[PDB]
């Protein structure tokens, strides 16, 4: 920026306008833009070069948001650090973003990308025997390692449970720790034989990630992002039979354990010899030399109440040196104590596996000290198109709430206006007015409700079963066949159990009545329950997503925050004034003001062993 | 035979139920009750109830950054 005149609008662009620098002469054929000081990268997906620079520019920068024609991705430290470590250089970088930059790079922006791209590669952790060795190729880096506060070809050892702590401080000191696992070369840890029958089959995305994470040849450690519903378990599959090493499954549910062992045994040849499920039932484990264990987080982060069979099986976990761990749902590994999992368990590689890498407190960023950096992401908006996933016309209704409720709403306090908005008669009527089309329409609807007791007063009201954390394994497994293959049922009423991890094939309809606050994250896991509806590839095909909120109501700050994500992705909610047709219904919930003036009271008024005969 | 100078204001049950408040808790806001639907109120506080009455509802409207 010398000697470049201003405009009369540059004060309106506060340090941000980016007029200073001069376009190439070849700006019709490159497709890149790039931010000097945000770090923003706007992707031109209608020009040449493309498809050339949609992969690069994940692979270095993350995605903020990818609508239909220009794609705004963004370049971290994280993001370099993640790239700096496949095989990539500020050269090559610089080199390739040159050759695909309208602008030149910005002094800056290479200062910026020289500082972060030149601190890796001097620190790998190795474990031999349950024992975590700190090995170093290179010995002048203890002249300042060791001579730091925090730490302490030359290896030396490290407590379990302090990895947390070390991989956190190798972050904040310049060289971070990779975690590479070479199974070709690993002979000391038994092998499995299991391999992928002729019935799998990999999708080209699935086999881009597989790429990216393989390309080099050597396994490394991180974690895959895909969209619910992509595959997730397809590619745990292949990485454990490719791997071929003893490896251990974090499910976070029972159903999702054994719907996980159901589908590991379908798409592998896993012998069932070889195969053990370890939760609250049967805790029994595999006698042979090399198998998996499926268990949830709740087995194995608990320290303090263990039972006899449970002890012993925490002990072989223990003792046994293991050589891969599959966190699904990683998102949740940060918490207070399931990051101690990851210290304590002993294990040579991590994959994470999640749809959503976002949670709501700031501890999401701990997790490239704790499992490694992100490896691959997949577009929604994208598959749609291409006819991997199915098309959702996302709708939010807007239901106004009535006098007599209101009026009580504006008294009411905090925890009681809860209740009274989200039990609003219209509601009612709305759900069963579009309940009774879509059954004329022969649509499999769900209604999630997070609020139990709202869940059973619509169950008793509509007649219909309702399910939710009381309900039993069994019960609920008959609810659900019935649902499925039962012609006479048609919709039924979910709760937050099946929010997640759960495949319904033929679940195609959602409609959301009650829901946990402002959750981005529960609203996408949500959503993922009808993208893998059995019927998503015929004709003019379009799934349906269902939003009640009140107006003039915080309900509406809420949902407005909770779709944040799905926003960013691409997809788009359409607001929902009225619904035709709602008067013909021959009966309607709550149509009386009488029973109406009943709800309101209702609602509101729910807040010596020969004297042993003696006794 | 009677006129009273005022500013009517024509709303919906629930844009009346927030203003009764406002006017339960002040009560020259409201000259008077017309109906479910009208409220007779002050001239001078129909620009600081506009006001007052837009920065209540912001509470309600997510307004990020
Ligand atoms: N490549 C594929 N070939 C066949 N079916 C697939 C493939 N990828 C995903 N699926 C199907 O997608 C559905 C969801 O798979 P799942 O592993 O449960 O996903 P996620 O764990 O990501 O929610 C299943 O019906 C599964 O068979
Ligand atoms: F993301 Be899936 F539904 F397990
Ligand atoms: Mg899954």
């Amino acid at each position: 920026p010398a000697d470049f005149v201003p405009d009369s609008v540059s004060g309106m662009f506060r340090s941000h306008d980016f007029s200073y620098l001069r376009l190439r002469p070849d700006h019709a054929s490159r497709p890149l833009w790039i931010s000097p000081s945000d770090g923003r990268i706007i992707l031109e997906s209608f020009s040449p070069l493309a498809e050339q620079a949609q992969d690069f520019l994940v692979t270095i920068a993350e995605p903020i948001s990818r609508p239909s024609h220009i794609h705004e991705y963004k370049i971290t430290a994280y993001s370099l650090y993640a790239a700096v470590s496949v095989g990539l250089e500020t050269d090559d970088i610089i080199s390739v973003l040159d050759r695909l930059s309208k602008v030149p790079v910005a002094e800056s922006i290479i200062n910026f990308i020289k500082g972060a791209t030149i601190s890796y590669g001097k620190v790998k952790l190795v474990i031999k025997h349950n024992r975590y060795f700190v090995e170093t190729t290179q010995a002048d880096i203890l002249q300042m390692l060791l001579n730091d506060s925090v730490i302490g070809v030359h290896s030396f050892e490290i407590a379990n449970e302090s990895v947390e702590v070390v991989k956190k401080r190798c972050q904040e000191i310049d060289y971070p720790v990779l975690e590479e696992y070479d199974f070709r070369n690993d002979h000391r840890n038994p092998d499995l034989d299991i391999d992928l029958k002729p019935s799998t089959q990999i999708r080209p995305y699935q086999e881009k990630s597989l790429s990216k994470m393989f390309g080099n040849g050597r396994a490394r450690s991180g974690i895959i992002v895909l969209p619910c519903g992509a595959g997730k378990t397809l590619v745990g599959i292949t990485a454990a039979c490719t791997i071929k090493k003893s490896v251990i499954v974090l499910c976070t549910s029972s159903v999702s354990v054994m719907q996980w062992r159901q589908q590991f045994l379908q798409w592998c040849t896993l012998q069932p010899e070889n195969c053990a499920v370890f939760t609250s039932d049967n805790k029994e484990m595999f006698q042979t030399e090399s198998g998996l264990v499926v268990s949830t987080y709740s087995m194995v982060a608990n320290t303090r109440n263990r039972s006899h069979d449970s002890q012993k099986v925490m002990d072989f976990l223990t003792g046994r040196e293991w050589g891969f761990i599959i966190l699904d749902e990683v998102h949740v590994v940060p918490a207070a104590m399931f990051r101690r999992v990851v210290s304590t368990i002993a294990a040579h590689a991590k994959l994470g596996l999640t749809a959503t890498l976002v949670r709501e407190d700031d501890k999401i960023g701990d997790l490239n000290f704790l499992i490694g950096p992100k490896l691959y992401e997949a577009n929604w908006m994208e598959l749609s198109q291409k006819g991997h996933i199915a098309n959702v016309q996302c709708a939010e209704v807007w239901c106004p709430m009535t006098a007599e409720f209101y009026q009580e709403y504006l008294r009411e306090t905090a925890r009681k206006r809860m209740l009274l908005y989200i039990m609003n008669p219209t509601k009612f009527q709305a759900c069963q007015f579009l309940i009774q089309y879509h059954e004329r329409r022969g649509d499999k609807i769900i209604v999630f409700s997070d609020n139990v007791y709202a869940l059973q007063e619509y169950a008793l009201k509509m007649g219909k079963p309702f399910i939710y954390g009381s309900t039993p394994q069994q019960e609920r497994m008959n609810i659900l066949q019935n649902f499925q293959y039962n012609d006479q049922i048609n919709t039924i009423f979910l709760s937050k159990v099946g929010d997640t991890s759960i495949d319904l094939p033929e679940a195609t309809c959602l409609i959301q009545i009650s829901s946990h606050y402002g959750s981005r994250r529960q609203e996408a896991q949500r959503l993922g329950r009808i993208l893998r509806a059995k019927r998503r590839n015929d004709e003019g095909f379009n799934a349906f997503f269902y939003s009640l909120v009140s107006k003039d109501t915080q309900e509406m700050y809420y949902s407005t925050k909770r779709q944040a994500f799905l926003v960013d992705q691409g997809y788009a909610f359409k607001v929902i004034t009225h619904l035709h047709g709602m008067e013909n219904i021959p009966n309607l919930a709550y149509a009386s003001p009488r029973e109406r003036r009943e709800l309101l009271q209702e609602v509101l008024l729910k807040n010596h062993p020969l004297i042993r005969k003696m006794y | 035979a009677r006129a009273r100078k005022g500013a009517l204001v024509q709303c919906d049950p629930s844009i009346k139920a927030l203003i009764l408040q406002i006017d339960a808790k002040m009560s020259d806001i409201v000259l008077e009750e017309l109906d479910d639907t009208h409220l007779l109120v002050n001239p001078s506080k129909v620009e600081f109830v506009k006001h007052e009455l837009n920065r209540l509802l912001s509470k309600n409207i997510y307004n990020p950054m």
